């Protein structure tokens, strides 16, 4: 078929990549509708429902049937965006125009806004297969020991102002993966509170938690429960620890 | 009816302010094409 | 021009350089310092780009080319209409590209999330520089670096490879495509188990992490695990790109002949050389 | 200031055997092993592997590939190890003469490629089967078999097809480590310069693209793993901060955005386009174009 | 005690003055910068034989 | 043609405005560049020639 | 024929105004391009041609 | 019936903006074709 | 043939409307080059033969 | 025209100006290098010549 | 009435006054010195 | 003309001085610079 | 207006020093623009 | 042959409907382009001889 051209320049070549292009447009919509599914419909700043909703259309609403009996959950839907949603917002509008910041009106490692900032996922925890809990303290963790490194606890746990607070006291672990998430320290004003693994450096004698200062790690979120950990409680937790590189800056020495 | 919030009589206002800058830009356009078709033609 | 939960994120902060000077947002994009030297650095190369194409009279999107001044010029900067445009459009890029990096940095410290991701473009500014500013330097002249034209820096690079033979036989540029060619199939299994999980067959329900691992401790006796996959595929592109930066700065500065003499040492090993048999014999 | 490249401390267990889902657990082994190596940059455990038919039949066949041309490395090495372990990456297994066309060859050489070339279609087609069924068992869905079936698409356009369309099992590629790099000059120099097949250029923009996908993919659940963003099933279903920010800094920095499970949508594709395009880039190469450059010339993208 | 000015418009000159000085030096730094990385490169390239130097053109 | 300012009860005037003022510089500098390319309506260069320069 | 007004109540005057609008204009470019790349539409190449220019 | 939910009137009152813009456009076009075959025809 | 309404309940009449847009403009310029390829349908330079332009 | 000071009860000065300076810097700049492109209209080139040096 | 960004019309219309000022300023300038530029090398 | 002083009320002074003194250095050297590389007005 | 917590009074004293340099650089530019300009002209 | 409607229960109406639009369009912009390749078949060239233009 070489030297063949129907009309033209146009061969099976031409034919091909045209083809291509148009399938590729197809493709882009599809993508890019597909990434629609969470966040979607587009506010303004004051919680309203804009006019401009992008130039490609949220998609059709499917369904993902979760294991354990978790139910159906909808996407796109409102229950969706609606549990997801949080409220009672410590914010204040830098601005009567659109683009600008809106900063903080207290205290934000509480208030749970910027880099501190958390989603209400729900008050249920992460399973596995089995429907037992993903994370357990290394205790309960059936068979459970140290293949390797540097166990940790009973380490001191350094923190952003260089001063001391605690002591590690045991390791949550994600059973299926095999992994450490979560450590918890038994600080000295005498409460439990976790930390995230990948926010705490094990050094040879201590830890070091570059993130936040002292004055911080007695307000962060508990546990209800001292055997498991929900999902909304790490979202808490993880963000509580990660503002701390923004909102306790002026506190970190070193 | 309005998507975006405004109501005839802003919109009516808006208007006559958007028309009388267009009708400005076209002016000098109009005077400029002219300009050029005396300096060098293109037809 | 927000999505239903970017409104608690939009606070103040998270910012290199500058301050309430440009901490604000454009539509989407959030443009500070950087954000305003990218977009000057990028619109100016752009506008450099189409005069070039201009004075040359070429207004065909893929036959438009800026080239680097004659090998002659040497590193001196030269007139814009033989290589001064080239010149200012890789300042330009370099700028922007950085601006970008810049950018990102804010971004990801306005948002509290890591530096991985202005690091790996890092690399890739990296490669982009050793091709039009290192590897001409230690070879003493701009005109060795590419053109701006969508299918003329291919013949940079078949000319450039050509002139040591097959490139093929550069084992820096092995590597380059052997983490390149794992690259794009570690991307392909992530995503297809992704979906194969998230979206599994009619009347069944949503699968998990564990299933994951099953099934590719089933089909090759090994998983890397939901975060060790994340890290090897970024560690591929990383090293992939860094071979390919190593190979393109020692193809004319260390070495100047064919490839292929390279692997001649092993041949040449004095316990099997004169050995007559095989290909070398 | 802990990147989480590098995993601090390990733990482990008893092994996590696996998930009964409709699996057959006799063909599954139940031996594990520990290697902390990898534990330091993944899981450690080499988990228990499934064996099962197509598997067999992959195995062998592949094994006996492979057995196959170091059979005829060594024929043509004199039997001397040490010639072997010289000209070890140039030799090759190449392939039959144009003389036989696309008759079964009447060489010694050729008649091992064809052999060895019959062995390695069993094995990657009983392997891409085996991807389907594993999937099918544990009830997840086949993406992983329609990826690889791209990959097939070249490896096939490339040994069986696009010769079976030119008239030569010659037009196809030798079994060797330098002689496969030689053949993708001359295929090359052969058609034109192959950069301006414009499907070449199109495989090559998506595997430039794979590997700027997953930089940023890894780099991003890296960024938002002190959230948990490496939980990805579920920041599908229960989504939280993590995949918030990443969504907040695609958009704020480029002005779109994707979701947890859309950016594996688009790794699937830029994935399996890699050698989509390929292979009917290779496919016209030779039946619709005998040189690209003047294709090029004719259709604008190269000057007369 | 040292230190103290009087006047008002002397103590915001002084404090302007302070602030452009400090840009400009972090301009210079970055100049510098750059300016020892890329002549370090050509230096270091006078350390290679002269075949670098002698290399064909790709013509691009 | 009595109720076009009705278009603005269905766009926003902040993205029009942007986005014509883009279009308009965007299409002025591509048309400039045009006749720049063009040597008999290059104004610069009938300009060296009708003052001999 | 009388009823077309109902293409409102199936489709959203935004994004139909948009895309109609990328629509006319690209599709003016085209045919301007088209007819550039011709000499003799070439209203430029006419004009300096038929100026003795 | 709505996809979008509008009413019959709003709809009315759309199409005929719609079409008025529509009509301008077509005219102008109308007046170039003619200028245009006038000076240098295709047909 | 009379019930070919009932196409209306299987299809969202939004997708198709924009799929037969989309389909009908394509189909169009394919044809129009198909013609502007051919020598004698290429209407310009008939048009150019035509007046001795 | 009387009335174009509405311009800033749809923007905000900040951003506004912002735009301004990068634009007209940046389109500065660009006329600047599109005249020392030319061996005429490059004033450096040109007194050069002018005074023989 | 209708503000985007809070500025009555008074606001608007002292902000616009002093950018006009900054624009004609510019634009003098910008003419004096195209006035010279054609004294020394017209381009038309 | 006179009402100019009201662009510190919308800009930080701070660092408005902070980067007129990066854009001037800089305005300075690529001047400079491109001075430097013209045999006819280069000095050194 | 206000957008940075300045009244017209610091920005008034903020203006007037500023200009103060600004006319110092004008000045020393415009002096050093001579001196080149008998080096090494330009026009 | 009568009680094929069963069809209907097995598939979907919907994408049998779309694969059915796509496969019978690639079918016949295929079936014409070959027989345009060969010029006894290409109406158009045909034409052009039919009428001597
Ligand atoms: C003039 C022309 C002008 C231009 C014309 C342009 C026209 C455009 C029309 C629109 C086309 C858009 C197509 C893209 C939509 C896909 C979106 C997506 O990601 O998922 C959709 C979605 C995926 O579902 P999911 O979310 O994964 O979950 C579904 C289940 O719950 C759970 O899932 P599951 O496990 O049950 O099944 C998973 C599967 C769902 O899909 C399926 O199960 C079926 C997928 C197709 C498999 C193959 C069909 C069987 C027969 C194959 C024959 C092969 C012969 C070789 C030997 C046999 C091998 C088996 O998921 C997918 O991702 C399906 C998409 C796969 C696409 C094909 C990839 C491999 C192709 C490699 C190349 C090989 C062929 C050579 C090509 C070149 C030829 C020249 O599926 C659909 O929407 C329906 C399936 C679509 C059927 C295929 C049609 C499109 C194929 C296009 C391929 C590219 C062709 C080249 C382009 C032209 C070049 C010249
Ligand atoms: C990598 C080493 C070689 C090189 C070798 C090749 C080869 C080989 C090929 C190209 C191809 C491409 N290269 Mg490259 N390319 C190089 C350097 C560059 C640089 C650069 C700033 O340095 C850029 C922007 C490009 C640009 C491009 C695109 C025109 C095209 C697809 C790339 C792609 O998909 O990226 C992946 C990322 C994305 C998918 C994002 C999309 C980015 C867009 C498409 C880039 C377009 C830039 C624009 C036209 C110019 C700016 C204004 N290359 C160097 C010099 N490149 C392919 C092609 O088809 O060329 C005709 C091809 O065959
Ligand atoms: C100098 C020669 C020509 C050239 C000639 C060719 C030729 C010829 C080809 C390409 C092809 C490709 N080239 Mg090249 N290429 C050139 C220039 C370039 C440049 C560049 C920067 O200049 C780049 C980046 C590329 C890029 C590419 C890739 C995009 C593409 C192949 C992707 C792939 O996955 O292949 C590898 C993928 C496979 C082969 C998949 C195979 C999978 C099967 C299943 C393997 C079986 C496994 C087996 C049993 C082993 C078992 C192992 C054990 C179990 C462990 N080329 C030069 C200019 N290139 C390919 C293409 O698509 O052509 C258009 C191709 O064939
Ligand atoms: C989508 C395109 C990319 C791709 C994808 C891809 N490859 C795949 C898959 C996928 C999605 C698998 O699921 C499957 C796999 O198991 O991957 C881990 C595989 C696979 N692709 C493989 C390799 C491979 N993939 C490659 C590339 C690519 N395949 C593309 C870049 C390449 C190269 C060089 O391009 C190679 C060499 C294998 C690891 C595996 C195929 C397994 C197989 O068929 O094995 C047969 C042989 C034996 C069992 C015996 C071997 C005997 C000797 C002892 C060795
Ligand atoms: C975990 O989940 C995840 C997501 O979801 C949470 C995600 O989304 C993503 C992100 C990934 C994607 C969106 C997938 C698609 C990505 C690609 C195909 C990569 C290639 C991208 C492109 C081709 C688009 C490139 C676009 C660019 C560079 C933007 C161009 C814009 C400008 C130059 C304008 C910039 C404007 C500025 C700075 C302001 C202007 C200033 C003024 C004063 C005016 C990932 C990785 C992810 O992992
Ligand atoms: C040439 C290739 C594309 C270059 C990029 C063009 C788009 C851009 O830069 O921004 C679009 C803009 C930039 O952001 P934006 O904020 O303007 O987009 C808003 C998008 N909506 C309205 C949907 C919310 O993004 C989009 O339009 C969104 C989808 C774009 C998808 C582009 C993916 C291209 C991938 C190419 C792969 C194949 C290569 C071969
Ligand atoms: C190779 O191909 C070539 C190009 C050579 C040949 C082929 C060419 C082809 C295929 C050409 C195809 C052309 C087509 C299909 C053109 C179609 C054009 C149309 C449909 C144009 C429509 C224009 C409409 C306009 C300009 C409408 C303007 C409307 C307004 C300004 C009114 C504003 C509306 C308001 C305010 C809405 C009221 C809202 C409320 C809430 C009351
Ligand atoms: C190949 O292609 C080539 C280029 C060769 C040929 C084709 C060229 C093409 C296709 C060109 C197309 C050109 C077009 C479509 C041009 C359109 C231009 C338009 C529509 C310009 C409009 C300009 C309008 C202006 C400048 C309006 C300014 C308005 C103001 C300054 C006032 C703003 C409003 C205010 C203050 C009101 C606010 C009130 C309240 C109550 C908030
Ligand atoms: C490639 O094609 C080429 C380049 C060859 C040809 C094409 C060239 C083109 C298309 C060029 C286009 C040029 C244009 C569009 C130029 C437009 C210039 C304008 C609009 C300039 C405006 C300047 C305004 C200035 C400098 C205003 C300055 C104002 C001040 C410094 C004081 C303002 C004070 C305020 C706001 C204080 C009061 C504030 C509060 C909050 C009370
Ligand atoms: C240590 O020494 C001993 C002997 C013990 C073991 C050593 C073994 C060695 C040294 C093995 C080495 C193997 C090597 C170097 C293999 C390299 C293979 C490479 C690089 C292959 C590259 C490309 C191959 C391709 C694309 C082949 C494609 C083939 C097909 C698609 C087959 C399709 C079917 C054909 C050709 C016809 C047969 C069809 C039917 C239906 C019968
Ligand atoms: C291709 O383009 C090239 C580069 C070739 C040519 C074009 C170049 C361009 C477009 C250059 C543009 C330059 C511009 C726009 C420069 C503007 C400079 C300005 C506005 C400078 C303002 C300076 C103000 C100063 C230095 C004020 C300082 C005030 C103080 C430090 C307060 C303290 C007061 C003192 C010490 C005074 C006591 C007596
Ligand atoms: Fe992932």
């Amino acid at each position: 078929m070489v030297g063949v051209n129907f009309f033209g320049d146009f061969d099976l070549a031409s034919l091909a990549i045209w083809s291509f292009w148009g399938f590729l447009a197809f493709l882009i919509y599809y993508l890019q509708t597909e990434n629609m599914r969470e966040g979607y419909p587009l506010e303004m700043e004051d919680g309203s429902v804009a006019p401009n909703q992008g130039l490609f259309p949220v998609p059709k609403p499917k369904t993902f049937k979760l294991p354990n009996g978790r139910g159906e959950i909808v996407m796109p839907s409102a229950e969706n965006e609606a549990a997801h949603r949080r409220n009672d917002l410590a914010l204040a509008r830098t601005s009567v125009s659109e683009g600008f910041p809106h900063a903080p009106t207290g205290n934000a490692l509480v208030d749970g806004v910027g880099p501190a900032s958390w989603v209400p996922r729900r008050d249920e925890p992460e399973l596995d297969a089995h429907g037992h809990n993903k994370i357990m303290p290394m205790a309960l963790a059936k068979g459970f020991n140290v293949t390797a490194g540097r166990d940790p606890r009973g380490l001191p746990v350094q923190a952003a102002d260089l001063e001391v607070v605690g002591r590690v006291s045991e390791l949550w672990v994600d059973v299926p993966e095999q992994m450490v998430r979560y450590l918890e320290i038994d600080l000295n004003s005498g409460k439990k509170r976790l930390v995230p693994m990948t926010l705490a450096k094990i050094w040879a004698d201590r830890v070091r938690v570059n993130a936040i200062a002292s004055d911080s790690f007695e307000n962060i979120p508990a546990t209800r429960s001292a055997s498991e950990v929900t999902k909304l409680e790490e979202d808490k937790i993880s963000g509580y620890v990660a503002g701390g590189w923004l909102y306790d800056a002026d506190k970190r020495k070193r | 009816l309005s998507f975006t919030g405004l109501s005839d009589e802003q919109a009516q206002e808006l208007h006559s302010v958007y028309m009388s800058g267009l009708w400005l830009f076209v002016t000098i356009a109009v005077i400029a094409h002219i300009a050029v078709y005396i300096w060098r033609p293109w037809l | 021009a927000l999505l239903s939960f970017e409104r608690k994120y939009r606070v103040p902060g998270g910012t290199l350089v500058g301050g309430n000077l440009f901490d604000f947002w454009v539509g989407p994009f959030y443009v500070g310092f950087f954000g305003v030297t990218t977009f000057f650095f990028a619109a100016l190369g752009t506008l450099l780009i189409l005069y070039g194409t201009a004075m040359e009279g070429v207004w065909n999107p893929q036959l438009i080319s800026i080239e680097p001044p004659s090998v002659e010029n040497g590193l001196a900067f030269a007139p814009l209409a033989e290589g001064g445009l080239w010149q200012l459009i890789t300042i330009c890029a370099l700028g922007a590209f950085i601006s970008w990096a810049l950018r990102e940095v804010e971004i990801c410290r306005k948002l509290g999330i890591g530096l991985h991701i202005p690091f790996a473009f890092s690399f890739a500014i990296l490669a982009y520089a050793v091709l039009v500013v290192f590897r001409p330097l230690l070879m003493g002249s701009w005109g060795y670096a590419f053109p701006y034209g969508i299918w003329t820096h291919l013949d940079w690079v078949s000319n450039t490879g050509y002139t040591y033979g097959n490139f093929h036989y550069n084992p820096a540029h092995m590597l380059g495509i052997s983490f390149f060619f794992t690259t794009a199939l570690a991307l392909a299994l992530h995503g297809a188990l992704v979906l194969s999980a998230a979206n599994p067959e009619k009347g069944q329900e949503m699968k998990t992490a564990d299933h994951e691992d099953t099934f590719f401790r089933d089909l090759v006796g090994y998983s890397i695990g939901t975060l060790g996959i994340h890290r090897l595929g970024l560690l591929l592109a990383l090293m992939a790109v860094f071979w390919s930066a190593v190979c393109m700065i020692i193809t004319g500065t260390i070495w100047f002949d064919q490839w292929s003499n390279w692997w001649y040492w092993w041949v040449e090993l004095p316990w099997w050389v004169d050995i007559p048999g095989g290909v070398n014999g | 200031e802990y990147q989480n490249i590098f995993t601090q401390v390990q733990v482990g267990g008893a092994p996590e055997m696996g998930l009964v889902e409709g699996v057959d657990l006799s063909n599954r082994t139940k031996g594990t092993t520990n290697w902390t190596l990898l534990g330091w940059f993944g899981n450690a455990q080499i988990g228990p592997i499934y064996l099962g038919g197509w598997g067999t039949v992959s195995l062998i066949s592949g094994v006996l590939w492979f057995m196959t041309i170091g059979a005829w490395f060594w024929y043509e090495a004199g039997f001397n190890p040490a010639v072997f372990m010289r000209d070890l990456f140039y030799l090759s297994l190449d392939a039959p003469d144009a003389k036989y066309g696309l008759g079964v060859p009447r060489d010694a050489e050729g008649i091992m490629w064809f052999i060895a070339s019959f062995f390695m279609f069993v094995a990657v087609w009983s392997w891409w089967i085996r991807t389907y069924t594993r999937a099918a068992a544990l009830g997840m869905g086949k993406h992983t078999a329609w990826a690889f079936l791209s990959a097939i698409w070249l490896w096939m356009v490339l040994g069986f097809i696009r010769p079976i369309l030119m008239g030569s099992w010659s037009e196809a590629v030798p079994y060797g480590i330098f002689t496969h790099l030689d053949w993708t000059n001359n295929f090359s120099l052969t058609y034109g310069n192959l950069f301006y097949n414009p499907f070449h250029g199109l495989s090559i923009a998506f595997l430039y693209g794979s590997a700027l996908l997953f930089a940023m993919h890894g780099a991003t659940i890296l960024a938002v793993s002190r959230f948990g963003g490496d939980r990805e099933l579920e920041q599908i279903v229960d989504r939280g901060t993590a995949a918030e920010r990443a969504a907040l800094f695609w958009r704020w920095t480029m002005g779109f955005n994707a979701t947890m499970e859309g950016i594996h949508r688009w790794a699937w594709w830029f994935g399996v386009l890699v050698t989509l395009t390929g292979g009917i880039g290779i496919l016209l190469s030779g039946t619709v174009v005998d040189n690209w450059y003047v294709w090029a010339q004719v259709h604008g993208y190269a000057p007369v | 005690n040292y230190s103290h000015e009087p006047n008002a418009v002397i103590n915001l000159r002084v404090w302007a003055l302070g602030q452009m000085v400090w840009g400009a030096f972090l301009a210079a730094v970055g100049v510098v910068v750059v300016i020892c990385l890329l002549v370090g490169t050509y230096l270091a390239g006078l350390l290679l034989p002269e075949q670098s130097k002698q290399a064909p053109s790709p013509y691009g | 043609m009595s109720k076009f300012y009705k278009i603005w009860q269905v766009f926003d005037p902040r993205r029009v405005f942007v986005a014509q003022g883009v279009f308009l510089f965007l299409l002025a500098v591509m048309i400039h560049l045009i006749l720049l390319s063009k040597p008999d309506y290059n104004w610069l260069d009938v300009g060296t020639a009708k003052y001999g320069r």
